RNA sequence: CGGAAGGGCACCACCAGGAGUGGAGCCUGCGGCUUAAUUUGACUCAACACGGGAAACCUCACCCGGCCCGGACACGGACAGGAUUGACAGAUUGAUAGCUCUUUCUCGAUUCCGUGGGUGGUGGUGCAUGGCCGUUCUUAGUUGGUGGAGCGAUUUGUCUGGUUAAUUCCGAUAACGAACGAGACUCUGGCAUGCUAACUAGUUACGCGACCCCGGUCGGCGUAACUUCUUAGAGGGACAAGUGGCGUUCAGCCACCCGAGAUUGAGCAAUAACAGGUCUGUGAUGCCCUUAGAUGUCCGGGGCUGCACGCGCGCUACACUGACUGGCUCAGCGUGUGCCUACCCUACGCCGGCAGGCGCGGGUAACCCGUUGAACCCCAUUCGUGAUGGGGAUCGGGGAUUGCAAUUAUUCCCCAUGAACGAGGAAUUCCCAGUAAGUGCGGGUCAUAAGCUUGCGUUGAUUAAGUCCCUGCCCUUUGUACACA
């Protein structure tokens, strides 16, 4: 049926399973320290998180 | 844009006027006559009738098949 | 949206027992994360609250993946007329 | 008797003020106190591209996040530690009180 | 805590918490004069002060929108009942706040001033 | 702007050199060609190991098919004598897609049929835009208020001369008072036998234990003061301060004594602009296109890897200053069990040659991996100038891990096959002190995974303390028939 083909592909791995938590896109994801967000929004919200370019 | 192969039609639902009339058989006395088989499943206890096909019986929403 | 009537009444009862309701933008969700007792899929929650939004009953806000609906007074009156509830009881966001 | 306060903070001088205030509180409440033991700090380093797209010169950011962790051992019962940690806390410092 | 998360992930999660908080209240309290947030995380209580200009407009009809924001934070971040509480505070000398003058200027351009 | 002059500066310039690339193999990207599709953006610096783009599914935007509505809301029908959801069967299909045919059961006003209208779009347009980045432009430049000159566009201030990495200062002066930038600032590196600290770092003394002939070793155990080694806080320290010269004896320059430093390195970075890149980062977005037989969304397979060709970034090497085989012996950045999330670092004991497998433990981290027993290097054999024991491309047979799925070999291991390459033409890149180069280790991409990139550590030099010769840049003067210059 349609219920057995709509969301039956395995999403246990890969970059298509995870996404950004702002853009929900699947490119340039920062998975380090559980950020799980793209580098553009990381540059956007690094001041709000606490990251700062000291050196 | 124009296509070569014609499209596949949508399933036109076969409407049936008074399908409950084909279930029971009325009598002039005080009784009822049940033609089709009742399903013994837990979701459909005693009231739900089954489908009477040309070869063997089947109940739909609980998906239970009785072959001959 | 051919929704189940029990799930529709459960989502409207949750929306009445707390006026603002949240959701996550993900169609491929088995159950709602806040109300996990019933089935109540997230796509049904999104489309039911979008049907409330389109006819001017609820207020929309969004934070990156999450929908937020502020229930207005016309939505209070509509959910009261739908659920046939007495006008004495109020939601908890009006309670203090 | 031996109760361990762990102070984790991002800012430096605020954490120094908090640990010095805990030292002054232990000195006023007259208990055997150990010195503020510093841990080696952690520098969370992220290196991304400056350009949102990919077309430009190869420039790279260095986003740093320094976190610091001090610890103070106290020889006192639980109510004294709760009375000390309840008073004068500021948002930069996270406090973890271990009984054992 | 039973999940036992590391401090490396914990401070990052607090930073993303503050970032999503700031973005959500920037989107929601834009017409009312939003200027920032300040969250004090105490044991068993979470004080979270909205710093804004028009306190009467952020409180609304007998504190209704403040209670709505408490329920938003509770339902979204999974906080226990009565574990988080918001407080709206007025900005002194609000002309120096840059985002308040920015929202004032964009609402002037939306209203139709030159 | 000048193949015009007067000064200064830059290893994205030169000189003296160092390692190279271009010569061979392989990897990656682009163009071309082929193809159902080989998705696309970018083409000097400022495109081409770039989109963090190491794509078997997803990503995926391309092609071939098959599903679904996730077309809200309003207005009309239609219907409870049922508006209409789902369905194992036999056919069809790819699939156990009721997708359609044959066939009847089921859900119960949620829905379906039309008209307006939205919604969704990695669709088009960055020559409509926002934001961000790069570039002009790593150089030292730029701008008001008032006063003065000129009818005016404009000019002075913003400079004759000296000095500086600097429009940095001294000094002149129709200018005065100022402002951004530079500088100042922050972090990093080193010096403090002094202050604070320490059972998540130790020190040295003791008490034992083990071994060798009173003494020596122990990261074997435990405790006694202390912080030298450990880590991180407040301080301090270096300022052309002292001396000898040059210099209007001002601004400043060189050398030397004391000394851990007598230019450590990065971040930030002005006015004005490019019709530079991005709509394929966004639920940032205008307009246009589509919107049910979909450019929306889901699934299966393929492709993004295709190969007569050329270019670019890199890896492997061309060996004897080397290769192989054993022995010795030393690191620092770091990271590590996740909201969804299904995937962690691994000690130790057995099985197997190996890739690996089986069980008990430790670790949310100065606790455990871990004293991080890393390579280069050192020592001792084998080799003998032979395309050789250099080099490992290509290819056959087998064995393991990850995953639903490896075929166009995902990777790893074993045996075997053993190509060009004998130091590379014109051309050209990067660099001067713990620097280049050799060399290995962590993070990102990661389920499986480093020829890339970003950080760190080991060994560690040649040559230079200058110049405008080339390439360019910044001031002043000059000329212009240029001003998309
Ligand atoms: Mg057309
Ligand atoms: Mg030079
Ligand atoms: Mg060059
Ligand atoms: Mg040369
Ligand atoms: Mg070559
Ligand atoms: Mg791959
Ligand atoms: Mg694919
Ligand atoms: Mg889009
Ligand atoms: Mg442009
Ligand atoms: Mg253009
Ligand atoms: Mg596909
Ligand atoms: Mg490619
Ligand atoms: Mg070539
Ligand atoms: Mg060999
Ligand atoms: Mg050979
Ligand atoms: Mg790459
Ligand atoms: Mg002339």
């Amino acid at each position: 049926g349609h219920q057995q083909l709509y969301w039956s592909h395995p999403r246990k791995f890969g970059q298509g399973s995870r996404s950004c938590r702002v853009c929900s896109n699947r490119h340039g994801l920062i998975r380090k320290y559980g950020l799980n967000m793209c580098r553009q929004c990381f540059r956007q919200y690094a001041k709000d998180i606490g990251f700062i370019k000291l050196d | 844009k124009s296509y070569t192969t014609p499209k596949k039609n949508k399933h036109k639902r076969k409407k049936v006027k008074l399908a409950v009339l084909k279930y029971y058989k009325v009598d002039e006395n005080g009784k009822i006559s049940r033609l089709r088989r009742e399903c013994p499943s837990d979701e459909c206890g005693a009231g739900v009738f089954m489908a009477s096909h040309f070869d063997r019986h089947y109940c739909g929403k609980c998906c239970l098949t009785y072959c001959f | 949206m051919l929704m189940p009537k029990k799930n529709r009444i459960a989502i409207y009862e949750l929306l009445f027992k707390e006026g603002v309701m949240v959701a996550k933008k993900d169609v491929h969700m088995p159950k709602h994360p806040e109300l996990a007792d019933k089935n109540v899929p997230n796509l049904h929650v999104m489309k039911a609250m979008q049907s409330l939004k389109s006819r001017g009953y609820v207020k929309e806000q969004f934070a990156w993946r999450h929908f937020y609906w502020y229930l207005t007074n016309e939505g209070i009156q509509y959910l009261r007329d739908y659920l046939h509830l007495p006008p004495e009881i109020v939601p908890a966001t009006l309670r203090r | 008797h031996r109760i361990r306060i762990t102070l984790t903070s991002r800012n430096v001088k605020s954490l120094e003020k908090v640990c010095a205030d805990l030292i002054r509180g232990a000195k006023e409440k007259n208990l055997k106190v150990k010195g503020p033991v510093r841990m080696p700090t952690k520098t969370l380093r992220i290196t991304t591209r400056k350009t949102p797209c990919g077309e430009g010169s190869k420039t790279w950011d260095r986003f740093q996040m320094r976190i610091h962790k001090r610890l103070i051992d106290l020889h006192s019962p639980s109510e004294i530690v709760k009375q000390i940690t309840s008073i004068s806390i500021e948002p930069g410092v996270e406090v973890e009180v271990t009984i054992a | 805590m039973a999940v036992q998360i590391s401090k490396k992930r914990k401070f990052v999660a607090d930073g993303i918490f503050k970032a999503e908080l700031n973005e959500f209240l920037t989107r929601e309290l834009a017409e009312d004069g939003y200027s920032g947030v300040e969250v004090r995380v105490t044991p068993t209580r979470t004080e979270i002060i909205i710093l804004a200009t028009r306190t009467q407009n952020v409180l609304g009809e007998k504190g209704r929108r403040i209670r709505e924001l408490t329920a938003v934070v509770q339902k979204r971040f999974g906080f226990p009942e009565g574990s988080v509480e918001l407080y709206a505070e007025k900005v002194a000398t609000r002309g120096l706040c840059a985002i308040a003058q920015a929202e004032s200027l964009r609402y002037k351009l939306l209203g139709g001033l030159a």
